[PDB]
């Protein structure tokens, strides 16, 4: 049972280095962590790297993984950029079950790292209400002006419930409106702390 | 005797209350210790001296709002420790000087496991602290009553979910076997989770994951993940929805899926990522 210490990291951009914790409940039972941070797409480009990219966990432990900064601010600075940090735990070959047939599964915990270029105008805080949008009867369309990914969840269509979505910084997306509609648009979001925010009312631009 | 407050407020000779104002790390995590420490704001000094001895305790400690449901602390108090809430009068120390003397006392509070996002409002009632002043000349025992108020949001960062698992699965119903995998997830914090396979995969619907091990490869065979009959593709995002404190189940069932044509005997191995993603 490895766990990760934070559902989401905000990198600040200029930081040498971020930290996350991790932690091995399994009271015996080593593991291997290796870590990585893939980009938007998905790819392993070199843009951040985390050590130690390979450690071991004997038992219940605590340990510190440090996420570097390796892109040269080559990264745009007017907002953030979406990476997925990942964190997986390796177990240990069985000598015993050895001439057995057996499946060996590795869990990873994969979580959202915002580059944030620190130099931005509009506080974290104050970006959930920015939130507008655009309901049809069918194609509510989700749009973000801030310069923050905006995690919306509990949408709801005033009684419907929808489901989740990211709204990328001065961009947009578009949820399947369900047409058991209102206009009632209501939703709360997910701030650097993995937490919600209060529940507000949509503003449909 | 009397005590006064770095930001100004004093309590006179006789006792009296007053409230101190504390700026708090604005972040915490499970496991970590905020501190307050008080003795940074708290002054009390003897007003004779030189034919006064004065005593002071800590009375009492009382913990309020989100101090009370988030946190389990310490009051350390002269160098010692004690539980906080408190649960008895604390040993005596002593002021014998005019000059303003620090009231040598600090909480040590760590959030729960279960603290929310906000553990402890801007503005709220944050604990009581009662300070008693006696002396080696009379019958004086006077109360001094701190009020401690937050001035801003202490916040604990919600953590990452538990993903209990028994360990390395014996997929040994032979050849045509199947058994069900033991895997379920809890969360401190109730949050949606999703999870997707990973893996190198021997088929075009990429599902079947490719047999790894040596002894004798019991070519032809391969395992294949379903989750109550479905079959679980690699890098297809499985919806969980909302998982709590109650343990939830994948109802994961390894399966063994024929990749090419002949199959054989010999050993058949495996090893598949399970990848949660978190919201
Ligand atoms: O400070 C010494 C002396 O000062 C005043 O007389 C009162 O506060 C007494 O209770 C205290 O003992």
């Amino acid at each position: 049972g490895v766990a990760l210490g934070a559902t989401r990291v905000i990198y600040p951009a200029g930081q040498k280095q971020v930290q996350l914790a991790v932690t091995n409940n399994d009271e015996n039972s080593t593991y291997l962590i290796q870590s990585w941070v893939e980009n938007a797409d998905g790819v392993k480009d070199g843009r951040f790297i985390v050590t130690p990219p390979l450690f071991a966990m004997k038992g219940k432990k605590e340990n510190t993984l440090r996420i570097l900064d390796a892109t040269n601010n080559q990264l745009p600075q007017d907002r953030e950029s979406l990476f997925w940090m990942n964190v997986k735990a390796i177990p240990s070959m069985d000598k015993s079950k050895l001439t057995e047939n057996t499946l060996q599964l590795a869990i990873i915990s994969r979580i959202k790292l915002y580059y944030r270029p620190a130099k931005l105008a509009l506080p974290p805080d104050q970006a959930a209400e920015k939130l507008r949008f655009r309901r049809s009867a069918n194609s509510l369309t989700l749009i973000n002006p801030t310069p923050y990914y905006l995690t919306v969840t509990e949408l709801n269509a005033g009684t419907r419930v929808l489901e989740n979505a990211l709204v990328p910084p001065m961009g947009e997306s578009t949820v399947k409106l369900p047409s058991d509609a209102g206009s009632n648009i209501t939703y709360r979001t997910i701030n650097d702390y993995g937490a919600l925010t209060p529940k507000m009312t949509g503003v449909m631009e | 005797f009397a005590c006064k407050t770095a930001n100004g407020t004093a309590i006179p000779i006789g006792g009296g209350s007053a409230n101190v104002y504390v700026n708090l790390a604005p972040v915490v995590n499970v496991g970590q210790n905020l501190v307050v420490d008080l003795s940074t704001q708290i002054f009390c000094h003897n007003d004779y001296p030189e034919t006064i001895t004065d005593y002071v305790t800590l009375q009492r400690g009382s913990a309020y709002g989100g101090v009370l449901s988030n946190f389990s602390g310490t009051v350390k108090y002269s160098g010692s420790s004690y539980p906080f809430p408190t649960t008895s009068e604390t040993p005596r120390v002593v002021y014998n000087s005019r000059t303003d003397k620090p009231w040598p006392v600090a909480l040590y509070l760590t959030p729960v496991s279960s603290a929310g996002g906000v553990a402890i409002k801007a503005g709220s009632l944050i604990a009581v602290l009662i300070l008693r002043q006696t002396n080696n000349y009379n019958s004086d025992d006077f109360q001094f009553v701190w009020n401690i108020y937050a001035n801003n949001d202490v916040v604990v960062p919600t953590g990452g979910c538990d993903v209990s698992a028994r360990d390395v699965t014996v997929t040994l119903p032979d050849y045509p076997g199947s058994v069900p995998i033991p895997l379920t997830v809890y969360c401190a914090k109730s949050q949606n989770l999703g999870y997707y396979l990973s893996g190198t995969t021997a088929d075009a619907g990429n599902s079947i994951f490719t047999n790894t091990a040596s002894f004798s490869p019991a070519q032809g065979v391969g395992v294949q993940l379903t989750r109550n009959g479905t079959i679980i593709p690699a890098n297809n995002t499985v919806s969980l929805g909302a998982v709590g404190t109650s343990a939830v189940s994948l109802g994961l069932t390894a399966n063994y899926a024929r990749t090419g044509g002949q199959v054989t005997a010999g050993n058949v191995q495996s090893i598949i990522g399970v990848t949660f993603v978190y919201q």
